[PDB]
């Protein structure tokens, strides 16, 4: 079941790992005035 | 009777809330002299 | 002469039985949920509830906890593609 | 229908957009309750 799990982020890496480095950079930078945290899920296994 | 503009401005000015939804601000930031804590909307009916 | 009666009330909550080897929360994707025994083969499930009788029709509301996810893709202006996945109990 | 837009700098909005149109940066969500809901009848006076 690994395939669907990873793709749907039920398992696998966390956003800081699967999001492009650029986006992660931009995310942190604007966290204070425009949040993107709740838009990407981080599995917990 | 408060406007959408004004409500938006006060929520932003006090809690930075507004561009990504409206919700009750954390109580630690909604102090005694803050807007939300004191905002009291009311309505009533009277004979026409 | 008296008789003692004991009872309890527990409103606005849901009875929970986590599918975890020790009933503890150690992650959304539970340890038993990852067991090969429940992955490489199917199984039937039987549940039996005993409840106090009520003189009126009632309903047993069972919540089967699963993953109800969606991945959204916006490749071009004015385009939204979604992939929905719910498991177990897939649509 | 009302919608409020953060007055984001256009060169910044453009960059964010390009990044978000990447399947790699697809957004994803889950329903909080996260469950299949089932209702089963319990006739009056039934116990089992």
């Amino acid at each position: 079941m690994m395939p669907q799990w990873s793709y749907m982020h039920i398992s696998g890496q966390d956003a800081s790992e699967y999001l492009s480095p650029g986006l992660v950079q931009f995310a942190r930078a604007t966290e204070t005035y425009f949040s993107l945290n709740n838009k990407f899920r981080n599995p917990t296994v | 009777n408060m406007t959408k503009d004004w409500f938006l401005v006060q929520m932003l000015a006090n809690y930075n809330i507004g561009y990504q939804g409206f919700y009750i601000p954390e109580s630690y930031k909604d102090r005694m002299y803050s807007f939300f804590r004191n905002f009291q909307p009311m309505s009533r009916q009277v004979v026409d | 002469d008296s008789i003692t009666q004991k009872k309890f009330l527990c409103d606005r909550t849901l009875w929970r039985i986590p599918f975890s080897s020790n009933f503890m929360s150690m992650g959304a994707l539970t340890d038993l949920g990852q067991n090969l025994l429940y992955a490489n083969s199917a199984h039937a499930l039987d549940m039996t509830f005993e409840v106090d009788p009520m003189d009126e029709p009632t309903l047993l509301y069972v919540l089967f906890e699963v993953f109800d996810v969606v991945r959204v893709h916006q490749p071009h202006r004015g385009v939204i593609e979604t992939v929905y996945l719910r498991t177990p109990f897939s649509a | 229908l009302y919608a409020t837009f953060f007055p984001m700098a256009h060169n910044t909005a453009s960059t964010l957009e390009a990044m978000l149109r990447n399947d790699t940066n697809d957004q994803s969500f889950n329903d909080y309750l996260s469950a299949a809901n089932m209702l089963y009848p319990i006739p009056a006076n039934a116990t089992n």
